[PDB]
DNA sequence: ACTCTCGATG
RNA sequence: AUCGAGAG
């Protein structure tokens, strides 16, 4: 779930294709971006698993896409999980083009401020 | 459990802001309000998202299996 | 209430109300929670192991008989005197897979 | 469990056409058009742009049920004016305004810092 | 567009109770019956039916829907066919079917026999009464 | 002086695990020394299963007073620990 | 009457006195599982 | 089912999601809110009995 | 309720022995007509005799319980207008903790025995983790 | 098949007619290992 | 459904209640019950010629059942019968019987007052059986002395499951008394000619309910019938062999006990006759007593098919006479529709 | 949202609002008789066992259990046990099916001996329940 | 003296 | 079967 919510690079998303449109089996490089995640507890301290640990695997063939957004100051990004001493997390993510109408994870924006007539001169609101 | 990746209400990413929040709390010895304000959490929904959260995974990691 | 029952009441029950005509009963000793396996081995039972294996977290009663003996097993209230979790630290509980 | 698929909000079903034009039997020279896989985002805009055309007598959209992504738009125009042309003019006007808005926002963005 | 009345708006601690629909939802169109009463079993997990209670019956009476009341109490639940002696009016009939041998030891009846449709629970009631030295004799004429 | 208030909480007692286990154990143990009296008069072989199975039964079924349905404590003296919420 | 309160004893004293049941009562046709003389069943339908 | 209005014949409109959706103005004779309330639904098995439901 | 506890139950015999050795007449040596205003003393619903000058006895017992010599669980009831004294050591009694108000304050009025110093010691024990609830009770 | 212990990190492969207990441990609590046939998750 | 029968389909118009005459009981029965052993006999999955005969109804999902066959789904219950060593009391009639003995003196068998009496003319004038009996019982239980046969009628009181006399009544005695009341006296106190007689209230031989009444997954009724049979054979054993005085009477009262508690278990007598599991056991009387009883729980209201239940919610866009039905429920519940030329296409599509 | 009903933001729901985990344990045990008659844990085939379940057993392993990770649904068989009561059809079925109305993923499987030395098993199945129309708040 | 839903133990 | 908890 929280992997799904991770903000990925969607700049050249328009020259990517919907998996439902592509004539491939399941998914391919023309519709989806595959990135792996391999983390393991090493030190005695808690080993954090961020979004930077995600590694693009599929062939991007030039398109700026898939790279997890990191606006974090330290450069880590979204905190995905926390591992102990001998805890391992190994998985593979297949990212596809989607509309935020289908799931809020594909939401390109957050909060949009919107206000008209700050004096109630139209009288659309009875205070 | 663990800090929610994005805010429920709007959708702002607040998963990368947990550790920084803790640092602003203990390292700079600030109060919660100012710490939340510095992290760009102006709306009280996200402000809530971080302030209200309880990191339970730290207690879950106390087990060996 | 339970601790009062173990440390005081039990001895009263055994001593004050029982004598046959002879075999007089003496002091009552309450052990720590153990289990007599089908393997024959009797060993210390911890609450997590008791709940996982559908076992009964109980200790054994022992009475001195005159003219020693095992008379049965009493279920032990958790975090009581005759429980391992009473003198246990937080780290101990975390090692015993018991929530602090 | 009984919840419908998400893509059924924008992906057309089997045989379902995007627009269904129906001759309104109430008042003469009127029409009711069924928009499939669309919501208020399109309905409100088109309806509001139909009221700008002064040769349009009636224009109103409605979503009969929030469960389903579809809405009905009723249009009534003056005699000698086919309502489809009113819809087309409205649409083209919308597209033009949006294009101009895009160009304007771009030119305004090219003048900013930070 | 703006709303006329302004809205009371703010954070409030809500809790999610454990009564969820998919754990509650239930539907049955002819399922497993009980053995003693031959009626639909009790329970959602056992894929059972819902009790058409006494009050429901009273409502159907108040409406006047007699045929519906009969349907719920026969075709929907337990519907059974029994044979009745034309003499004593009891379920003594040894109805050897496929040979048309409708015997009745105790009245010597082989030609004056009847066939009725009753709920299996009614059959159970009548039998239990018969085992309790009581004869609920059933005649089919006024 | 008016009638005694029979709903006065001061003249009421709560019996917890202590007194309950006390009554139960008194019964089972008296039963034990009874059976041991029988084994003695028949003539070290002491059936410890009495106390164990008795306590376990009463704690499991919630029916205080061993296997006798005449018990008015059938209202579930011991119940399953509700663990849906910590507060619960 | 047996379909309310005192059930068994009613059946007993009815079995002793050998009572005749008219079977035009509602609960009686309910027991027998027949269409009771209620509203819809308060008459007969034939063909002419 | 206190009175006869506790059992009424409705027309079926098959819908998504796992709830019995009813009209607001029918809340009163059933005496029901939606704070977890459950309702039952029976189905006729012949023409005459569904005629009974629809006409009575 | 959050602070309610149930009485474990203790032995009433030392309390009896204390009563008899503190100016209490045996019930078998009671003559009502020559001492009508004598407070009768009850222990667990048992009349062990009467006692004159009940105030001193009551303050004594109270002081003992507040010190700890008598189990704090034990309840002591002084009924003035009925001239009775009921001491309960019964198990199953639901009790609750209360602040003690005594007018021993010289430079003032009726004040709480507990002071901000005690509270400071409590919070000191809290921050350090030697002064707990038992220290307040004793 | 194979099973892993509960209160220690091991990897027993004792099939049927073996069962309890563990290898160099002493406790009888045995968990079963994860399947090799991976399962997909719709990240939603 | 089931199958085709040559018999015409009719409707129950009348229900004539009555008592079960031992004659008709043993005439109706198709199997005598000699052995208390249920099914298994010396490690054999069969049925001994005692209790639960295959004649009463087979119980193994077979295709045979007392030659009548028709499996076990069509064939109802075929009643049996068991003869008691001595006649016993029917519990539910204990009162009524005790009343009759007060309306008629001992040995003889005649009403205490006739048309010669003034008030008895008024008491016998009532046509209503219950009211007539109630009117006579109150004006006949005060008579001590007595047609002739002048004998001081004893004061009868109830004690457990027997009756006493003050100047202990035997069940055989009361049988012999009720056997001599004749027909004309029956009409005077409610009873009927061929349907219900006081000489049938007392249990000579009792009918045995078939396996479809007491199934096995053994039933409590089977255990109680085993108890009755055991007491009976024990009684016969203590009768045909060495028969002590103060030993067989206890066995008679034992058979009386088990038979009386076989039907009614919630009596004034504290012995509730528990079972092996400590259960108070389920009597026939308890099977019928509401609200979980047979009448109120299976007849007045019973579980039905083609039904559903769900959490409700409001919907402003539904018409008043509409109901939102979840898709799953819509697929579950079904309606039988006969193929007609009007709808054969639509039905073909649905199939 | 009339008559004590409420409207919930679906977007926030998609972001994990009020989601929950739901764990359920199914417990089974091998029986024992006086003459050493023991039920066994295995994956029985259609021909070797009576009755059987209408669900499939293809998710079971050699030991008659499910490997934790496999998604279960409908009336799948979680535990395979047989009780033996030459002759064809030599066993009775005693398998434990997944809850008819439930579904999800096998979280974790526990295999342990009893106090009397009886091999018994606790299987925990896990499902994520997401706030749907009809859920009580 | 209303319908449901589970859980326990024989 | 009974018992216990919960839903309107
Ligand atoms: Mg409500
Ligand atoms: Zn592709
Ligand atoms: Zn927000
Ligand atoms: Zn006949
Ligand atoms: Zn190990
Ligand atoms: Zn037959
Ligand atoms: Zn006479």
């Amino acid at each position: 779930h929280r992997l799904g919510l991770i903000p990925l690079q969607s700049m050249d998303i328009e020259q990517l294709e919907y998996s439902r449109d592509c004539f491939c089996e399941d998914h391919c490089d023309k519709c989806s971006v595959v990135l792996t995640l391999q983390a393991f507890g090493e030190s005695e301290s808690t080993t954090n698993v961020y979004s930077k640990d995600l590694v693009i695997v599929s062939n991007l063939m030039g398109r700026n896409i898939g790279h997890p957004i990191i606006q974090d100051k330290e450069g880590n990004g979204v905190l995905i999980c926390k591992l102990r001493k001998g805890q391992e997390l190994k998985l593979t993510c297949v990212a596809k083009k989607g509309i935020a109408k289908e799931h809020a994870k594909w939401g390109p924006a957050a909060a949009i401020e919107f206000e008209y007539d700050p004096w109630n001169k139209l009288k659309h609101t009875d205070y | 459990m663990i800090v929610p990746v994005r805010c429920f209400s709007c959708g702002k990413v607040v998963g990368d802001k947990w550790e920084s929040y803790l640092n602003l709390l203990q390292e700079d010895e600030l109060d919660e309000g100012t710490a939340l304000s510095r992290l760009g959490l102006k709306r009280y929904c996200c402000r809530r998202m971080i302030l209200t959260h309880v990191d339970l995974i730290e207690k879950f990691l106390r087990y060996n299996p | 209430s339970f601790n009062q029952f173990v440390d005081y009441t039990l001895q009263d029950i055994i001593c004050e109300d029982s004598t046959l005509i002879e075999i007089s009963f003496g002091k009552i000793y309450v052990t720590k929670p153990m289990v007599n396996e089908s393997d024959g081995v009797t060993h210390a039972l911890y609450p997590q192991e008791a709940r996982l294996r559908n076992l009964t977290y109980s200790s054994g009663l022992f009475v001195d008989v005159k003219k020693k003996v095992f008379i049965g097993r009493l279920p032990i209230m958790l975090r009581s005197k005759n429980c391992y979790l009473s003198e246990a630290t937080e780290s101990d509980l975390y090692k015993l897979k018991e929530c602090p | 469990m009984n919840a419908p698929d998400r893509f059924e909000l924008f992906l057309l079903g089997e045989g379902e056409s995007k627009l269904k034009i129906d001759p309104d039997t109430k008042a003469p020279n009127a029409v009711v058009i069924t928009f499939e896989k669309e919501d208020h985002t399109l309905g409100n805009l088109i309806r509001a742009e139909l009221l700008n055309d002064r040769k349009v007598l009636f224009a109103a959209y409605k979503v009969e049920h929030p469960f389903f992504a579809r809405f009905k738009l009723r249009i009534q125009t003056t005699e000698g004016y086919d309502p489809k042309d009113a819809l087309k003019n409205a649409c083209n006007s919308i597209i033009n305004k949006l294009g101009a808005l895009k160009t304007n926002f771009e030119t305004e963005w090219n003048l900013q810092t930070l | 567009k703006k709303l006329m009345a302004q809205i009371f708006f703010g954070p409030t601690y809500y809790q999610r109770l454990r009564h969820m629909v998919d754990d509650k939802i239930h539907a049955r169109a002819r399922g497993p019956m009980q053995v003693l009463t031959r009626q639909p079993v009790e329970g959602r997990s056992r894929d059972g039916g819902l009790r058409f209670g006494e009050m429901e019956r009273d409502c159907m009476i108040a409406h006047g829907a007699a045929s519906f009341l009969k349907e719920r109490l026969m075709e929907a639940s337990d519907a059974f066919r029994v044979h009745i002696c034309g003499i004593c009016g009891l379920m003594t009939v040894i109805a050897k079917l496929n040979h048309n041998q409708f015997e009745c030891k105790g009245c010597d009846n082989k030609i004056d026999i009847y066939q009725i449709h009753i709920p299996y629970a009614a059959k159970l009631l009548f039998q239990e009464l018969m085992a309790m030295n009581i004869t609920p004799r059933l005649y089919t004429d006024r | 002086k008016d009638q005694d208030d029979r709903d006065h909480f001061g003249k009421k007692r709560l019996d917890l695990a202590g007194p309950l286990l006390a009554q139960l154990f008194k019964t089972l143990f008296k039963k034990l020394t009874k059976d041991i009296f029988r084994y003695m008069q028949r003539t070290l072989a002491i059936n410890a299963k009495t106390i164990t199975s008795g306590l376990k039964y009463a704690l499991a079924t919630g029916n205080w007073g061993e296997q006798k349905k005449a018990m008015s404590s059938r209202a579930g003296v011991s119940q399953v620990l509700n663990r849906y919420t910590y507060s619960s | 009457r047996c379909s309310f309160e005192e059930t068994v004893e009613i059946l007993f004293e009815a079995g002793a006195s050998a009572e005749l049941d008219d079977c035009r009562g509602v609960s009686e046709n309910v027991i027998l599982g027949q269409m009771a003389p209620i509203g819809t069943g308060a008459f007969d339908v034939m063909i002419d | 089912s206190l009175h006869k209005m506790s059992m009424m014949a409705h027309r079926v409109k098959v819908i998504p999601y796992s709830t019995f959706r009813l009209n607001l103005s029918v809340t009163s004779p059933y005496n029901a809110d939606f704070d977890g309330d459950e309702m039952n639904l029976h189905v006729p098995q012949s023409e005459e009995t569904r005629a009974e439901l629809s006409q009575l | 309720s959050l602070m309610s506890c149930i009485s474990v139950g203790t032995d009433p015999m030392p309390i009896i022995t204390f009563l008899s050795e503190w100016g209490m007449e045996p019930l078998e040596d009671y003559v009502p007509h020559q001492s009508p205003d004598a407070t009768r003393v009850f222990v667990n619903g048992v009349w062990h005799g009467v006692h004159r000058n009940p105030a001193r006895l009551m303050e004594t017992l109270r002081t003992l319980r507040r010190k700890g010599d008598i189990n704090p669980e034990v309840s002591m009831i002084r009924d003035i207008r009925e001239k009775e004294l009921k001491i309960f050591t019964d198990a199953g009694r639901v009790y609750r903790p209360l602040f003690i108000v005594e007018d021993d304050e010289s430079l003032g009025h009726k004040e709480l025995k507990v002071r901000k110093g005690h509270i400071a010691k409590l919070m000191a024990t809290e921050y350090q983790d030697e002064y707990t609830w038992s220290s307040l009770l004793n | 098949l194979k099973y892993i212990c509960a209160e220690c990190s091991s990897k027993l492969s004792l099939s049927r007619t073996d069962a309890v207990r563990c290898k160099d441990c002493g406790h009888r609590i045995l968990l079963k290992a994860r399947t090799k046939r991976l399962v997909q998750f719709e990240a939603r | 459904g089931q199958q085709y029968s040559s018999a015409p389909l009719r409707t129950v118009k009348e229900v004539q209640f009555g008592l079960f005459s031992p004659e008709e009981v043993r005439a109706i029965s198709v199997a005598k019950i000699r052995f208390p052993e249920t099914m298994d006999e010396t490690q054999t999955r069969a049925k001994i010629g005692g209790l639960n005969d295959p004649r009463l109804g087979s119980i193994d999902r077979n295709l045979k059942c007392q030659t009548c066959q028709e499996g076990m789904n069509e064939c109802p219950g075929h009643f049996g019968h068991i003869d008691l060593a001595k006649p016993v009391f029917h519990v539910g009639f204990i009162a009524k019987i005790k009343k009759v003995c007060e309306c008629v003196c001992m040995h003889c068998g005649k009403l205490l007052l006739d048309e010669h009496n003034e008030l008895m003319r008024q008491a016998l004038a009532i046509k209503d059986s219950k009211k007539r009996f109630a009117a006579i019982w109150t004006l006949c239980k005060t008579k001590m002395v007595c047609g002739g046969c002048g004998n001081t009628q004893p004061t009868i009181r109830k004690d457990g499951l027997k009756l006493v006399g003050s100047w202990v009544l035997s069940t055989e005695e009361i049988l012999n008394i009720f056997k001599h009341i004749s027909v004309k006296d029956f009409t005077s106190l409610g009873f009927n000619e061929v349907f219900s007689r006081p000489e049938w209230m007392i249990l000579t031989c009792l009918p045995v309910p078939p396996p479809p009444v007491r199934p096995s997954i053994e039933d409590d009724l089977t255990f109680k019938l085993a108890d009755i049979l055991k007491a009976n054979i024990s009684l016969e054993t203590l009768e045909h062999n060495g028969a002590p005085h103060h030993a067989i009477e206890e066995a008679e009262s034992l058979l009386q006990f088990h038979v009386a508690t076989y039907m009614d278990n919630d009596i004034a007598g504290q012995p509730q006759a528990l079972q092996k599991s400590g259960r108070p056991v389920k009597s026939i009387r308890a099977r019928l007593k509401g609200k979980e009883g047979r009448i109120r729980g299976n007849l007045m209201g019973k579980r039905v098919d083609f039904s559903a239940r769900t959490v409700i919610s409001g919907d402003p866009n539904l018409e008043l006479d509409q109901v939102g039905v979840p898709k799953s429920i819509a697929k579950t519940l079904t309606y039988p529709e006969v193929v007609t030329p009007y709808n054969i296409d639509r039905l073909t599509q649905l199939v | 949202n009339q008559e004590d009903s409420m409207i919930m933001n679906q977007s926030s729901i998609d972001r994990g609002l009020f989601r929950s985990l739901f764990f359920r344990s199914y417990m089974d045990q091998e029986k024992k008789y006086g003459m050493s008659i023991t039920e066994t844990f295995e994956k029985p085939q259609r021909t070797n066992t009576l009755r059987m379940k209408h669900g499939t057993y293809d998710k079971l392993d050699d030991d008659g259990l499910i490997a934790p990770g496999v998604r279960v649904s409908g009336e799948d068989v979680i535990i395979g046990k047989t009780t033996p009561i030459t002759a064809y059809h030599s066993k009775r079925d005693a398998s434990t099916p997944l809850r008819s109305t439930e579904n999800g993923i096998v979280d974790q499987v526990l295999v342990t001996t009893n106090q009397d030395g009886l091999k018994f098993v606790k299987v925990r199945v896990r499902t994520t329940k997401i706030p749907q129309i009809g859920d009580k708040f």
